[PDB]
């Protein structure tokens, strides 16, 4: 545990820690959460402007909450799908049957986020194992290879929306130093 | 009429309400389905926050309106 | 040294700078490249906002390092 992006925080702004520990290391920013969220608003606005069906189109979609800065400091998938998108990574749904059918070994993947509405699990591959962390979790839940296979299944059964990140994720020093652990 | 309440998680709650229904009552309806505390329920419509002491008609809210619920749902 | 710049659209540009180059001067380079004025431009380097009157040296920005170009913070 030498150079590891281990930030601590509490009281909303959970997304600030989720992204801060998404690609193994830090690179994002709190203010960026409102920027990437407004990206969808930017496109939706011009879209709803032309394809305006009602008056609410250029009203509710002109000022979409959370997209134009959140009140409490929480953002949904609106910032997750965009965060990876701007870096060149794709988000795959491993909980939805229409996509889950791909059946791709999760141990081969890079990182995935689980959503249960009331909580989200930030899971990412570290060294040769899988680590789950959060703002409400100081202890990285060491996920074994054989346990991960079951974990993913348990999440699906529970109703955890699994967002798998496909592509080449920029690993940090924590990946190299974790290779010497079991 | 029925409205669409977008919860911070990627869910749209379709609940039946009333024009003269108070925002606070709307929260109770959401609490009955999602279980989210009305007090922490930051109901925002088109950027404008819905005050508990106001009604749906106050913000010109009609049927199939896109509401947005804000709060620390992630927890950690 | 050629760092980088991450836009909010997913586009990245090979920004060339010097060790003693200031954030402000970098913003100029971006102004020409993109077009967005420096006052509108925001630069972040790993959960840290870069001040216009600060050199890249202190920031520790090593060779070939990305940067976050934020420009949307308006809300209502």
């Amino acid at each position: 545990m030498e150079s590891i992006f281990h930030e601590k925080q509490e009281g909303s702004l959970c997304a600030q820690h989720c992204l801060n520990n998404l690609l193994q290391g830090e690179y994002f920013s709190p203010v960026e959460l409102s920027s990437i969220a407004h990206q969808l608003d930017e496109e939706e606005r011009m879209r709803m402007a032309e394809g305006g069906v009602t008056s609410e189109d250029y009203r509710t979609f002109l000022q979409q909450p959370s997209g134009n800065m959140d009140d409490s400091g929480f953002f949904s998938i609106q910032v997750i799908s965009n965060a990876l998108k701007v870096w060149g990574l794709e988000l795959i749904l491993f909980n939805s049957p229409e996509y889950q059918r791909l059946r791709i070994d999760p141990i081969n993947e890079r990182s995935f986020i689980c959503n249960y509405k009331e909580h989200w699990f930030t899971v990412r591959k570290l060294g040769k194992q899988w680590f789950n962390l959060n703002s409400l979790l100081t202890g990285p839940e060491l996920i074994s290879d054989t346990y991960l296979a079951l974990f993913l299944a348990q999440l699906q059964q529970e109703g955890y929306s699994i967002f798998v990140v496909k592509g080449d994720l920029p690993d940090c020093e924590a990946d190299q130093l974790l290779q010497m652990i079991r | 009429m029925q409205i669409f309440v977008k919860t911070l998680t990627g869910k749209t709650i379709t609940l039946e309400v009333e024009p003269s229904d108070t925002i606070e009552n709307v929260k109770a309806k959401i609490q009955d389905k999602e279980g989210i505390p009305p007090d922490q329920q930051r109901l925002i419509f088109a950027g404008k926050q819905l005050e508990d002491g106001r009604t749906l008609s106050d913000y010109n809210i009609q049927k199939e309106s896109t509401l947005h619920l804000v709060l620390r749902l992630r927890g950690g």
